[PDB]
C-alpha cells in the first residue's frame, strides 16, 4: 500500500521506500572510525570473495582529497558514483573560496544530493551510508550519512553489518584523547567484537590522519602488527 | 542450538529420502497398481458371469476381500511416502518474508499436488470435503464393502426379504466394488506419474528455494 | 538418472496415446453412446405403456438392467481413456516458473474439461461437490436403480403395502431411471464433441508448452 | 496501569516458553508419536491374521484400547503444547496499524500453521469443517471406535445377525481403527517437524514483529 | 434530540466499562479458569483408574456435574462481559465515510476477535458454522453430556445391552467430556489473554477512532 | 483509495498525502517559541542519541540571519533543505531591497515552496514543521509553518511530540511582556510537562533576540542555571 | 472508478475531483460580501484556535488593491498563493493599461488559473472559493469563483460552512441601496443566523469601501457596536 | 510486488529487477579472462548457430582501442551498444589526456551509465556483462562488469553460461606469471571443463596483449594448435 | 506479471515484450537472401491481396542505395519507417566519408535504432526483421536484423512465415559461389518448399548484386523463366 513509491507517506508519516534503502547498507562490510589526540581513523574490513581477485584494488577507504577521507557501505556502484560527487565537490569548494574550511559542508552537499532522490518520483535512493573523517579549520571531523540524507558528528561509529556490535563495544570502550596506537587497537579489538567466532579478521585497511598532515594509508605489514 | 536443531531436522530427511521414493514410484509401485488393475479386472468377470442366489449371502467372497486388501496396502505406502516427500519439502520452507518468494512458490505448488494426491486421491480423512470424493474409492474401501453388503445380507437372510432387485443388489455391490478398484488405480497411476514429473523438475528449487550472493553489495 | 526417468514417463504415453484416445471418441465412442440413448428411450415407451400390479415387484425387468450394465461400460471406458490424455498432460506439466506460461495455462485449460467430463459427467467418485451432481445419473446408476427399487419391492411384498401411489412409484422408478440414461448420454455425447475439439485446436502447446530459443543472447 | 498489565501478560508466556515446547517436540514428541505408529502397525498385523467368530463380539481388544488412549494423550499434550506458542505469539500482536506489518504477517502466518496442527491434524473440535476431516483419526479416537464397534457387537449377539459380512466389519473396525491410527501418526510427525522449522526460522519478529528507530526524525 | 440520544448510550457504556471488564479477565477470570482446568484434570484422573460395571449406568457422577456447570457458569460471565466491551466499541462506530477509517478499522479488527471469543470459543450459538465449531466443548456442555450419557444408559439398562464396548464407551463419555473441559479451559485462556492485549494496545482509537482538526481550513 | 497521491481530493475535500505529512511532524523533538517584553525566545529539546555523538553539532535552533531563527521538526534532510532555502531566501531579500522590513514575507516564501509540493504529481510534501522567531520592523515575529504551507502568528506556540503538553501548559500559563528570565522558566516548566515524568529533560538549546540586539545562543552552563 | 483523476469524466458527463475539490470550500470560515448605497462591503467569521495566537495577522479579509478585497475560505495556503496571483495579475494590468476599467477581468484571470487545474492532470485543483469586491468604472463589483473556475456576480453572497444560513436569510432579508450602516448590520444579523445557538460570534472582519474612496477596514472597535 | 521496478527497493533492500538482469548474463556464451607473464588474454566460446552463419563476423572479442578489449555476456544488442560507448568513451580521453593512463576509469565510466540505468525510472538496465583486458600504465589489467554497474579486477575470471564451472577449474588450476602457451592452455582446459562432454569445442576466439606491444587476435589455425 | 512492459524483465532475465515483438515477423511473407559467385541475391513472396491491387507498387525488395538493398517481414508501417531511417543513415555517411565503406555499419546503427526502443518506456519495439544485401569494400555482404537489434552475417538466410521450412531447404542444399542463374533457381525451389502444396507461387520479386556493378532489379518476365 503505502510502501511502494518514494513519494508515499504511510499513515504514521513514514517513508518506507527510505526505510528500505536503509537495509541495503547493513549488507555491506563493517567499517568504523574514530577521533583520537590531535586526529582521526578508519579501518574497514572487507569481503575478499576468492584468492582469483586482486587485492591492491577497489579500496573500501576512499580519499575525497588529501585532508579528507570516506568510507560506505551498502550498494557498491552507488557507493561509487556517490564517492565522485563528493570528490568533485570538494574541488568546487576549493576553486570557489581556495579551501575547505568546514568539512560539515562537503558533507551537506553530498547529504542533500541524496536527500533530492528521497522526494521526487522517477528515481530510487542511493542504498549507501557514508563515515567522512578528515581535518579541518574546526579540528578534526566525523560524520556519517545515510540514504535518507542524515547527518550527523560522532567522536566514534561504525556501518556496515556489524554496526551493532561495533557500537556497543565502543560505548563501553571508547575515551576520547587516545594516543594513535592505542585508538587503532582499541578500533580492531571492536572490529573483532562484531565477527561470529570461529571467523577471524585477514587483512583490513587502516587510514588516519593527524593536525598539521597529510592523510597516511597503512600498507599490509603495519596493519599486521595490530592483529 | 537453533541452528542445530534445524541441521538435525534436514539431515533426517534429505533430498536422497525424497528421490528414493520417487524411485520407487517409477518403478515398483506403478507396477503393484497395474496387478491390482488385473485382479480386480479379472474379478469382475467372474461376478459378471454369476446367477447370485441365497446361497451368495452366505458367505463373504474372498476373492474380493483379496483384491480390496492389497488395494488398501498400497495406499497405506503411497501415502507414507507421499508424507516423506512432504516432510522434505515443508522443513525446507524459508523465513518468511514478502519477496524472494519464487522458490517458495515451487515448493507450496509442489505440496498441493501431495495433497491432491493424499487427501483427494488415496481418500484418507475421516470426511470428505464440501468439493466431495472425486475419487471412485477410498482407503477405508475394505469397510466401505463389507459395510455395504452386510445391510443386504441381513434384509435377504433375516423371514429373508422377496425382492428380486435386493438379490441384483449383492451381486452389484460386488460388481461395483471391484469397478471402483479398477478405476481408483487407473487414477491413481495419473496422479503417481504426475507427481514424478512434478518433483524431478523441481526438485532443486525444492531443497534450494533462495539461493544468490549478495554481490550488488559491500 | 532423473532425465532417463522423465524420458520413460513421456515415451510410454506419448502424443499418438491420447490421439488414438481422440479417434475413438470421433467414431465409436460416439456411436455406443447413441444406440444406449435410443435402447434406453425404447425401454421408456415400453414402460410408459405398462400398468403395474404386484407382478411387477417380483422380477427385476432384465431391459432396464441391460441397459443400465451397457452406459455403466460405457462409462467406464470413457473415464480410462479420459486418464490417458491427462497422464499424456500431466506429465508434460512443466517446470514450475511465474513466467512462460502460456502453454501451461492451455494445459491447466484442456486438464479442466477433462476433470469436468470424468468428476462431474461421468459422476465416477463416491461423493458430490456442494455444487452437487448437476449429471442426470451416475457410474453407479445400476447400483442407485436396484437400491431404489427393493426399498419399493419390499414395502409392496411385506402385508404389502395398499398404497396406490407406492405401486405408481415402482413404475416411475423404471421410467425415470431410462430417462436418466437418455439425458445423460445426451449430455454425455455434448462433452465428448467438446473434448474432441478443445484437444485437436489445442495439441501443439498440451505437448510443448514452452518453445524458442535464446536469440536475443550469446 | 495499562503497561503494567501487558508486560505481566509477557513475563509469564516468554520465548524461552515457546522454545521449551519446541525442543521437546524435536526430541521427546517426535519419538512418542514412532512409537505411537509401531504399536498400531503391529496391532494391525494381529488383526490381519485372525478369524473373527462371535467371541470377538464378546470383548473388546485391550491391545486396540491401549494404542488408542496412548495417542489420545499424546494428541491432548501436543494441543496444549500448541496452545502454549499461540499464547506467546498472540499476546505479542501489535497495535493494529495499516503499514508496519511485516513481522505482523510472520506472526500471522506462523498462528495458521499452529491453527492447522490443532484444528485440522489433531482433529480436536466438537464439529469438522466444510472443508471436512482431511485428519485419518481425531483426538476423540476412542470414543468413535468404542461407538463403531459396539453398534457392530448389538447386532451380532441380541438372535443374532447371521450376516457373514457384518462378522468380517467387526474385524474391518478392528484394522481399520489401527491403520488411522498409523495413518495420522505419520501425518502428525510432519505437522510437527513443519512447526519445528516454521519457529526457528521467524522465531525474532514472532518475538519482536516492530523495530527500528526515528533515525530519520528530529 | 439526536445528540443527547447518543450521548446517553456513551455515558452509560464508557471506556471504563469496558476497562473494568479487562482488569477482571486480567486476575479473577484466568484464575477460576484454572481452577477448573484443574477440578477437570483431577476428575480425569479418577475415572481413568476405574473399572465400570452396570452400577455405574444407575447413578450420574456429580463430581463431573459439577465441574461442567462450573465452566457453563464462567462461560456464562465471560459473554456477557464480552458483550460490554462490544456495546462500548459497538456504540462508537462513526459515520459511515469511505475515508478516515483507520481507527474504524482498529474497532472493526477488535470487534472480530470479540467474536471469535463468543461465538467459535464459547460455543454460545444454536447451530455451528460450516467452518463448525473448533472449540473443543460450548456452554451447552452439561447438556451434550447428560444427553449422550442418558442414550449409552438406556442401552445398559432396558434386558440391558450385552456389549463390552458399550459399557466402556459409558466410561470414555465420563473421561471425554472432562478432557474437552481441560483443553476448552488451556484455548479460552489464550483467547482471553489475547483479548486483554488487543485491547490494552488499541483502547484509544476504539473510543476516538477519529480526531484531527481542520488546521489546514480557514 | 484517495489516499495515494499527492493530486487526489477525498469527497469531503481532504488531502489525506499532506494529513500525512503532517503526522511524522509529531515524531520530531518538541521545541517551542514565545514572545515575551521586547523580544523572542526558542527553546528545544533534543534526543541524545549515544554519548558517542558529539554535542556542539547539528543544532535543532538554526540561525536565518543574525535577527532571524528558526527551529524545526520531522524529517530532518527534509528540514535541513528548507532551513537552507530559508537562509538564501533572506539573502535574496536584502540584496533586492536592503534589509528584511517584515518577517511574515520570509515565512511566507518558504511556505509556498512548501504548498507548491502539495500540488504536483511527481514530489512528495516535506515532512516538516518550522518556528521562525525574530525582530523586524514590525517588532518581535513569532509564526510556525508546517508541511500543508499553513502560517500563523502566536504569542507562544510549540512544535514535536510533546507539541499538544506543551500548548495546553502554555494555554493556562502565559502572560505576555514577562521579563526574559521569567519567560525563559516559564518555558523549561512548560517543556518539562510534556515528558512522562521519571523521564528527566537534559541540556536544552535556548536562543533569544530583544529589539535593537542581535540573537543570542545561551550556552550550555548558562541553560544549566534553569534545569 | 471515475473518481480519482482530474482529467476523468464520469458517464454523466461530471468531474467528480472537482466536486470534492468544492467540499473543502465548506470547510471554511463563513464570510458575506453585499452591495449598497454606492459601495460594498465585505463580513468575514474567524476561528480563533487559542488564545496564544496573534489575532492582528493573518487576515481573512485581504486587499488586492486600494479599491479590491478579497475574502477565501477553503484550504488556507492554497487561499494565500491565489490571493497573491490576485495581486500581481492586477498589477500586470495596471502596468500594461494604466488603470484597472473591470474588475471581473482581474477575477476571470484568477477563474482560468483555478480552470486551468481542472484540466491537466499532474495537478489537483485548489480547494478554495473567493469573494471579490471593489469599485471600479462600472461601478461597485461583488464576484465569486470557486475550484471549478466557475464565476458569478451578486448583490449579496457568501462562502465558507455558514454559506447555505446566511444566503438564505440575505434572501428574505436583502434590500439594494441600503446605507452602510444597515447593511453592515444586515450582514451581522444574516451571519448569526449561521452560528448554531448558544455559540455567540466574537469580532468579525468588516471592510467597507463607496464610489470616489478607497477601501476602509474597520477596527475592532468600531466593529464591536454592532455585536 | 517488490519485482517489478527498477525503481523499488524491497524491504531486505534489493534492486529484484537488477537481479534479474543478471540472469540474462547467464544465457551467453561463455567468455574467460587471465593474467600471466607481462600480460592478459581473452578467450572465448561462440554459438555456431548454423552453417549458413558466416564466421568472419560479429566477433564476442572487441578491441576497444590498440592496448584494450572486451568480451561480453548476454543480450547482444545491449552489448553492441556497450562497447561503441566504450570505444568513443576511450577516445574522448586520449583527445583530452593524450593517452589512457589507468583502464580503471574507462571501465568505471562504462559501469557508470550501467549504474545509472538502476536508478531513473522509465529505463531497464543493461542485461550484460564485460570482461576488459588491456596494459596500462599500472601494468597488464583485467576487470570485469555486470548489469549493476559493479566492477572487480581479477587475475582469472570468466563470464557467461559456464562461468562457474570455469571459475572452480581456475581456483584450483590458475598460478600467476605463466609463459602465454600454458596460460591459453590452461584456459583452453578451463573452457572445456564447463561443455557437457558428449559436447566438443569448435574453434574459439583468443586476443592476447604483452607489456610494450599492441594486442594479437590468434587466426583460426594458430587457435587450432590448441584444440 | 513481467509480460507487459518493455522495461521489465522476467524473473529468468527475458523481455517478453520483445519476444513478442518478434512474433510479429513470422506473419510476413516469407523472403530469402544467399550469396553466390562474386554477388549476392534477394527473393520475395507477396501476399497478392485482390485483383484490384496495383503490383508495380509498395515492392517488398527496397534499394537502400545502388549497392544496397533490404527486404523486410512483420508491422508494413514499422518497415517503411525504418526503410527510410535506413536510406538516410546510408546518406549521412556518404556526407561525411564519401563512401560507405562496410555495409555492418549501416545495419548496426538501423539495429541501434531498434535497440533503443526496447530499452526506454513509453515506446514499443519495431515489429520488424530485415535483410540487407549489398557490395562493399569487404566483398558481398548479407545481414539480418530484427526487432531486438541483434544482427548476423550470412551466407543464405530468411526471413517471413515460410522461414524455418527455408532455412532448412537450405541448410540441405546451400553451396557457396554457385553461378547466379543456379542461385536463383536454388532459391526458387527453397521458397516453394515453405508453400503448403496445392498452393502455387505467382510472380515474386527478385534482384541481385556483383561485384563491381549495380544492383539489378528482375522484371516479371525474366523472373518468370524460373518459376
Amino acid at each position: 500500500a503505502y510502501d511502494r513509491a518514494i513519494t508515499v507517506f504511510s499513515p504514521d508519516g513514514r517513508l518506507f521506500q527510505v526505510e528500505y534503502a536503509r537495509e541495503a547498507v547493513k549488507k555491506g562490510s563493517t567499517a568504523l572510525g574514530m577521533k583520537f589526540a590531535n586526529g582521526v581513523l578508519l579501518i574497514s574490513d572487507k569481503k575478499v570473495r576468492s584468492r582469483l581477485i586482486e587485492q591492491n584494488s577497489i579500496e573500501k577507504i576512499q580519499l575525497i582529497d588529501d585532508y579528507v577521507a570516506a568510507v560506505t557501505s551498502g550498494l557498491v556502484a552507488d557507493a561509487r558514483v556517490l564517492v565522485d560527487f563528493a570528490r568533485i565537490s570538494a574541488q568546487q569548494e576549493k576553486v570557489t573560496y581556495g579551501s575547505l574550511v568546514n568539512i560539515e559542508n562537503l558533507v551537506k552537499r553530498v547529504a542533500d544530493q541524496m536527500q533530492q532522490y528521497t522526494q521526487y518520483g522517477g528515481v530510487r535512493p542511493y542504498g549507501v551510508s557514508l563515515i567522512f573523517a578528515g581535518i579541518d579549520q574546526i579540528g578534526p571531523r566525523l560524520f556519517d550519512c545515510d540514504p535518507a540524507g542524515t547527518i550527523n558528528e560522532y567522536k566514534a561509529t561504525a556501518i556496515g553489518s556489524g554496526k551493532d556490535a561495533v557500537v556497543s563495544f565502543l560505548e563501553r570502550e571508547y575515551k576520547e584523547n587516545l594516543p594513535e596506537k592505542e585508538a587503532v587497537t582499541l578500533g580492531i579489538k571492536a572490529l573483532k567484537s562484531s565477527l561470529e567466532e570461529g571467523e577471524e579478521l585477514k587483512a583490513p585497511e587502516i587510514a588516519s590522519i593527524t593536525v598539521g598532515n597529510k592523510y597516511r594509508i597503512y600498507d599490509q605489514e603495519e596493519v599486521k602488527k595490530f592483529l | 542450538k537453533r541452528a542445530a536443531l534445524i541441521q538435525n531436522l534436514r539431515d533426517s530427511y534429505t533430498e536422497t529420502s525424497s528421490f528414493a521414493v520417487i524411485e520407487e514410484w517409477a518403478a515398483g509401485t506403478l507396477q503393484e497398481i497395474e496387478g491390482i488393475a488385473k485382479a480386480a479386472a479379472e474379478a469382475h468377470g467372474v461376478i459378471r458371469n454369476s446367477t447370485y442366489g441365497r446361497a451368495q449371502a452366505e458367505k463373504s467372497p474372498e476373492q474380493l476381500l483379496g483384491v480390496l486388501q492389497r488395494y488398501q496396502d498400497l495406499c497405506h505406502n503411497v501415502y507414507c511416502q507421499a508424507e516423506t516427500i512432504r516432510t522434505v519439502i515443508a522443513i525446507r520452507i524459508p523465513e518468511h518474508k514478502e519477496e524472494d518468494n519464487l522458490g517458495v512458490a515451487v515448493q507450496h505448488a509442489v505440496l498441493k499436488i501431495i495433497d491432491e494426491l493424499e487427501i483427494k486421491t488415496l481418500g484418507s480423512g475421516e470426511k470428505s470435503g464440501s468439493g466431495g470424493a472425486p475419487t471412485p474409492i477410498g482407503m477405508y474401501a475394505l469397510r466401505e464393502y463389507l459395510s455395504a453388503r452386510s445391510t443386504v445380507e441381513d434384509k435377504l437372510l433375516g423371514g429373508g426379504s422377496q425382492s428380486p432387485s435386493l438379490l441384483l443388489e449383492l451381486r452389484q455391490i460386488d460388481a461395483d466394488f471391484m469397478l471402483k478398484v479398477e478405476l481408483a488405480t487407473t487414477h491413481l497411476s495419473t496422479m503417481v506419474r504426475a507427481v514424478i514429473n512434478a518433483y524431478l523438475l523441481n526438485w532443486k528449487k525444492l531443497i534450494q528455494p533462495r539461493t544468490g550472493t549478495d554481490h550488488m553489495f559491500s
